[PDB]
């Protein structure tokens, strides 16, 4: 069982000296023993000197008139144009080269190999495919691209700067005022340091400024301390401001973020959480020349595949027949004949999660002879046939065994548009490669699953043949479309429910009488333009009649909330008006910021498109071709899923073009990837062929390695993919180390290269894991980041600490190591632990009067960690997944399961109280009280929690959808809707807010046995106490 | 008439419940609830039409229950049975899909024999106990099948990058033949046997090199069939066991919920 994946095909490491064959240009082969680590020059100089003493030497050229090619590990062969390249990092599936003449477009083969290391696959597999689909999407994408590069060359060179280097800001300048209350009179000191010639001295100004100055007014500000010695005329002054205040532009000490925009400087976030945390912003002043001086030069080329060639019609509505599909043969299954009595097809039409008539099955044949022939007649009418119309199947078993009952399983399942790209209406025979049931998935057809036919060709392959009108059959155009609309042709109490309908949950049970309810005032219902998900979903997609209506109403509708939006992009609204809309109101209403903190699952529902080419992927692509921020998670998230086969395709084609326009990041994306292969390498060798060995001799085996000049290179000197900005230096080789945890972690350290590193981010310290799905973890820390926002922007001060956790493949990623803090576990076994252990360790970190502000650190933390994982549903704590660093903050670490994951196995019906505040918390939180419930600080701490629970509650439409997102994403815990409504649950959606907030209080006494009391009367919920 | 003892009238189950009961189940299928605002009082009706669960609010003021605005049926009972025998048309002038088969909850209670609280509790334990057990060795065999697959998937690259190897090393055959055929009948003229012995010694090692390259392709193409073998013959093991499996689950989850049911409730 053990295959390997490394310098060689069934090799991790070549050994110091390997014998490799060399082809030369006359036929002859010489047997060269080479350096692992040699260079091509090398290598190829060797081999032209020994060359000599072989027959035919004569016919041999210069040896500069040649290069190298051979076979890769992804069995593409490929030319070495880069001879600077080490033998052992070339991914050779076998020793040997090839000499041969360098011939064709030189650029454009240099540049395809760098796209195709990028996105781990070779582009001119792009080229093969057949399917037509394909072609168009690689073709048409490149509007886009040239859009974004002529986009980003207009203002040069500002707006390069702006791509490469984005303000990071808040959404909004509004400070919450627990935020202001504590600027002094409304100002902020800031350090700004200047880096002076010739000896690079550091050199220190303070500065008071107003929170809303422009970065353009700080630079001024400086410049009149500076200039304030020296005593000059006060129009010679504001003058000599005026013309150097933009000589100039500010950067953060340690780290490259930049402020280039005239964004008020307290919404800038870095300076946003120097106040929220009492801490000085450093800020580094450097000339604009010697930036704009570091931007490369990005030039975005045509592609050869947008220069080549390439090669009867009636409406749908004009077609009178019911719907009508055979099922012809399927090719094979696995089943186990003697388990199963007869497989059959289910099929079903759907549009989005919703059949649009009941489903039908074929008849049920022997496992042995998987044969039909049978034409099933769906319940509706071809006219009747929505444009997101898709057909659903599944091979399936039936066991018959006991009793009158059966049992029904899926064996495999595809999906396919019933229109195509060009709004063509399916017909004639069609063959589907099927795909393996997802883990899981219980439900016997799989509507949320992609379309298409499983790339995989020995798979179970199903038959199909769809009705031939005797012509080409298309949609109807939307001008045909409009006019049928136009072919059809109480108020308080209506107004108020309309209202309150609307004001629901996206996930809120809507019953019929509601559709009819909506429908029918639906004309009034523009009035209320966030009812849109509502009024979508009371309408019956399965009526032309009904659509064509609904579709004139999207036309003229107000835009709405991104938030709410976002909803229309799930797998419930298939529509390619409807998501065109949710598109247009992201493309005017969604902020970088936003779209940063959302970008996991806009990408995900990317998998929900019907087609290649839509109107989110544009939008998406061009966002991330604009900015760099954007363009570096955009590609690490499509990347990480590469492996997968379902989205592969997709992925990959996205990823080419993305490469192709992204500019020289792509130089950087690819040190990163090289750097993470060797850590992919590394790793899977001491998890394979050292599996069984001591720590001190694996210990021993990865020092050695990491001194490799191959390794150095490689792991020294790039951007880290957790933050870009981070700049990763040299290893600190002394702090490195295997941990002790299973799956073999790797703990990493990097000198900080950047001038000012002292003043923060000093070390850069990374885990980096392979083995670990860290998806589940990324999702729950997104989430819990998306919280920590949500309650400062309530004037809530509560202490998350979202690490970075980021998955870059296929269950390998990055974890981001949290500096000076340790597991209550770790606390325990240090200073014979009681219950008091924990705050008397807390004590002796911090003594005298900075001792109040770490129980008010840790009290604000464990509120907000508590409220969290009530509401998720985390898996549950212990001293080994809690930390707190030194000065108290509190944080949870490997999450790994949430919502309804032991509800399932267990089939206990109840809701966890995850994190349940041990004696030891709550001695923390009191400051060593004998009765830690009856204090006044445990009071706060009530309100604390209570408070943040009803912030969540009211935005519970944000994370239902953030959830409802992730559905097609392949995480077995969040697999359908009701994996969501445990949320509706802990966030008591079907009650009211006071009615959820009483139950927040009993699920918290039930769980602490008591304790938890309220500074309210049990009628109105009103102040009593106090 | 009595509402509690109604057959169709399962009480606080929640949506999803509901919804597993109704799951692929024929038009006209359907049970009462309460509904899910718990407001004392309040039922939802959900009806199963075409492929969909319909959920229905049944209104209930002063005295009568009722769909639409005319109260009109004293009792949750009367509205039910009157629309058992006939079709919905009366509340919504389409629809009329009746409601004809009904979800009861005693063919469901059938399926726990014992009466007693301890020969309940004991089964619970039983098919508990091998309810972890066989999820365990299903969760193992999806491992394995994931590895598995994962293995095919690289030695399919793999022997279609020795194709392309061998084809070069074939090419450099082709190319020494051509080259050389000119050189050494001109040698022979030129009297010298062992340049000759040189040109066929590198030959001989061209050729055995790719003798040795497609020999282990060779092998590989085996061990590529063993393991498509093994990968479908986990895949049958599944398809047996996944089914057995949601059983077992079922059964475990309502012998849990019969222990709750004569068991001290709140
Ligand atoms: C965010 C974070 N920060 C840390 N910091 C330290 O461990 N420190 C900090 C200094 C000493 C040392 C210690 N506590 O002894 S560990 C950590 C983390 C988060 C999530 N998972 C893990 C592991 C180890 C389970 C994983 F996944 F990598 F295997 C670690
Ligand atoms: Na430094």
């Amino acid at each position: 069982p053990r295959p390997s994946s490394g310098e060689l095909w069934g090799i991790h490491l070549m050994p110091p000296r390997i014998l490799v064959e060399c082809l030369l240009p006359n036929g002859m082969i010489v047997t060269l023993e080479c350096l692992r680590e040699a260079t091509l020059i090398t290598i190829k100089h060797e081999l032209f000197k020994e060359a000599r003493k072989y027959p035919l030497h004569q016919l041999l050229q210069d040896e500069s008139s040649y290069i190298f090619v051979s076979v890769t590990q992804e069995a593409e062969r490929e030319e070495f144009f880069d001879e600077t390249r080490r033998l052992c990092d070339l991914r050779l599936f076998q020793p040997f080269l090839k000499v041969i003449e360098p011939v064709g477009n030189r650029e454009e083969k240099i540049l395809n190999r760098e796209i195709g290391f990028a996105i781990g696959m070779p582009v001119c597999e792009f080229d093969m495919v057949k399917d037509p689909e394909v072609q168009d999407f690689r073709r048409n994408i490149l509007n886009v691209c040239k859009e974004a590069v002529d986009l980003r060359d207009l203002n040069s060179p500002h707006s390069r700067a702006m791509y490469v280097y984005p303000p990071n800001v808040e959404s909004s300048p509004e400070l919450p005022k627990h935020i202001y209350n504590k600027l002094d009179k409304g100002q902020i000191i800031v350090v700004i340091w200047v880096i002076v010639s010739p000896n690079n001295d550091k050199q220190k100004y303070t500065l008071k400024i107003n929170h809303d100055c422009v970065p353009e007014q700080v630079i001024a500000e400086a410049i009149r301390k500076k200039t304030r010695s020296k005593k000059l005329s006060s129009e010679q002054l504001k003058l000599c401001v005026l013309e150097y205040q933009g000589k100039y532009i500010l950067k953060v000490c340690g780290c490259d973020e930049y402020f280039l925009e005239k964004y008020p400087l307290s919404q800038y976030k870095y300076i946003r959480s120097c106040i929220m945390l009492g801490r000085m912003p450093n800020l580094m002043l450097m000339a604009k020349e010697s930036l704009y001086s570091q931007l490369p030069m990005d030039c975005f080329t045509m592609p050869s595949y947008s220069r080549r060639i390439s090669t009867s019609t009636k409406s749908l509505w004009v077609i009178n027949s019911a719907l009508r599909i055979k099922i012809l043969c399927a090719t094979y299954v696995n089943v186990n004949i003697r388990d199963i009595d007869k497989i059959y097809v289910r099929t079903g039409i759907y549009h989005g999660g919703e059949p649009l008539c009941d489903n039908v099955n074929t008849q049920r044949v022997p496992c042995s002879n998987p044969r039909w022939n049978e034409w099933l007649n769906y319940d509706i009418y071809i006219p009747d046939l929505p444009r997101a119309a898709r057909l659903c199947l599944s091979i399936c078993s039936v066991k018959g065994r006991k009793g009158a009952k059966e049992e029904h399983c899926p064996l495999a399942w595809g999906n396919i548009n019933l229109f195509d790209y060009t709004d063509t209406l399916v017909s004639g025979k069609m063959a589907l490669n099927l795909w393996p049931v997802p883990h899981g998935l219980e439900d016997l057809l799989n509507p949320i699953g992609v379309t298409g036919s499983n790339p995989n060709k020995e798979t179970p392959c199903l038959e199909l043949e769809f009705d031939w009108f005797s012509s080409v059959v298309k949609f109807p155009d939307m001008s045909v479309i409009e006019e049928h609309a136009n072919w059809s042709v109480l108020r308080e109490n209506d107004k108020e429910q309309l209202k309150a309908i609307s004001t629901r949950d996206p996930l809120s049970e809507i019953t019929e009488q509601e559709k009819d309810f909506l429908w029918s005032h639906r004309h009034y219902c523009v009035t209320i333009p966030e009812i849109l998900p509502k009024l979508l979903l009371s309408v019956k997609w399965n009526s032309r009649d009904e659509v064509a209506q609904m579709y004139c109403l999207v036309k003229d509708w107000p835009p709405i909330k991104p938030e709410q939006a976002m909803e229309l992009l799930d797998c419930n609204y298939p529509d390619p008006m409807v998501r065109g809309f949710a598109v247009r109101c992201l493309e005017k209403y969604l902020t970088d910021d936003k779209l940063s903190q959302y970008l996991i699952q806009l990408v995900q529902v990317l998998k929900y498109e019907q087609y290649l080419d839509n109107l989110l992927v544009r939008f998406l692509l061009k966002k991330a071709l604009t900015n760099q921020r954007i363009g570096h998670f955009f590609f690490w998230h499509l990347k990480s899923e590469m492996h997968n086969k379902t989205v592969s395709q997709r992925f990959g084609l996205l990823l080419e073009s993305y490469c192709r326009a992204c500019g020289m990041y792509l130089k950087h994306l690819n040190r990163q990837v090289e750097a993470m292969e060797k850590l992919i390498n590394l790793t899977d060798i001491l998890k394979q062929e050292k599996k069984d060995e001591t720590q001190k001799v694996q210990m021993k085996f990865l020092v050695e390695q990491m001194r490799r000049p191959d390794f150095m290179d490689a792991l020294q000197g790039f951007l880290s993919p957790l933050n870009p900005a981070h700049q990763l230096g040299n290893l600190r080789l002394e702090e490195c180390r295997i941990m002790s945890s299973a799956k073999r972690p790797l703990w990493l350290n990097w000198e900080n290269p950047d001038i000012m590193s002292e003043l923060l981010f000093q070390n850069n310290e990374i885990i980096f894991k392979n083995g670990d799905d860290l998806r589940q973890d990324m999702l729950t820390l997104q989430i819990i980041r998306i919280m920590e926002n949500i309650w400062q922007n309530q004037g809530l001060d509560l202490r998350m600490l979202p690490y970075g956790c980021l998955s870059i493949g296929d269950c390998v990623g990055l974890i981001e190591v949290v500096r000076n803090s340790h597991t209550i576990m770790q606390i325990q076994c240090k200073g014979q632990f009681n219950s008091h252990t924990l705050h008397q360790w807390l004590k002796d970190k911090n003594k005298g009067e900075i001792y109040d502000a770490a129980i008010d650190l840790f009290t604000r933390s464990c509120a907000g960690y508590c409220v969290a994982t009530f509401i998720l549903g985390i898996g549950d704590r212990h001293n080994s997944n809690i930390m707190v660093k030194d000065d108290g903050q509190l944080f949870h670490i490997d999450f790994g399961h949430f919502l309804d994951h032991k509800k399932k196995k267990f089939g206990y019906k109840r809701e966890r109280v995850p994190f349940v505040l041990t004696q030891d918390f709550l001695i923390v939180i009191s400051k060593g009280a004998q009765e830690c419930t009856k204090t006044r600080e445990f009071e706060r701490f009530q309100e604390m929690c209570y408070k943040a629970y009803l912030a969540i509650r009211q935005h519970a439409n944000l994370f239902i959808n953030l959830f409802s997102m992730m559905l097609g994403s392949g995480m077995p815990e969040l697999q359908s809707f009701d994996d969501i409504a445990y949320i509706r649950k802990t966030l008591a959606l079907d009650k009211t807010e006071q009615e959820a907030l009483e139950y927040f209080m009993k699920q918290m006494n039930d769980a602490h046995h008591g304790g938890w009391t309220t500074k309210m009367d049990w009628i109105f919920h009103t102040i009593k106490q106090h | 008439m009595s509402l509690q003892d109604a057959e169709w009238y399962w009480g606080d189950i929640s949506r999803e419940e509901v919804n597993e009961k109704l799951r692929d189940t024929a038009d006209g299928t359907f049970l009462v609830r309460d509904a899910s605002t718990k407001m004392h009082g309040d039922y939802t009706l959900t009806l199963r039409k075409g492929g969909n669960n319909k959920l229905i609010k049944i209104f209930h003021r002063d005295g009568k229950y009722g769909f639409s605005d005319p109260l009109t049926f004293s009792s949750v009972v009367e509205l039910i049975n009157h629309y058992r025998n006939e079709s919905l048309a009366q509340y919504n002038p389409k629809l009329d899909v009746k409601l004809l088969y009904p979800v009861s909850k005693y063919q469901q209670d059938q399926v726990v024999k014992e009466d007693n609280i301890e020969a309940v509790g004991k089964k619970l334990h039983e098919y508990n106990t091998q309810f972890q057990e066989k999820s365990r060795e299903y969760d193992r065999l999806y491992e394995e099948y994931t590895r598995t697959s994962q293995e095919i998937q690289m030695k399919r690259t793999a022997i279609e990058a020795f194709n392309e190897t061998i084809k070069i090393f074939e090419e450099q055959c082709q190319t020494q033949e051509r080259y050389s055929k000119e050189y050494i009948e001109k040698f022979k003229r030129e009297g010298n046997e062992k340049e000759i012995q040189r040109i066929m010694h590198n030959y001989d090692k061209l050729k055995s090199r790719i003798s040795e390259i497609i020999d282990s392709r060779r092998r590989l193409e085996e061990d590529l069939k063993k393991q498509a073998a093994e990968y479908r013959e986990i895949d049958k093991r599944m398809n047996s066991i996944k089914p057995d499996l949601i059983q077992l689950r079922k059964t475990r989850d309502q012998y849990l919920m019969w222990l709750t049911q004569k068991g001290v409730r709140q």
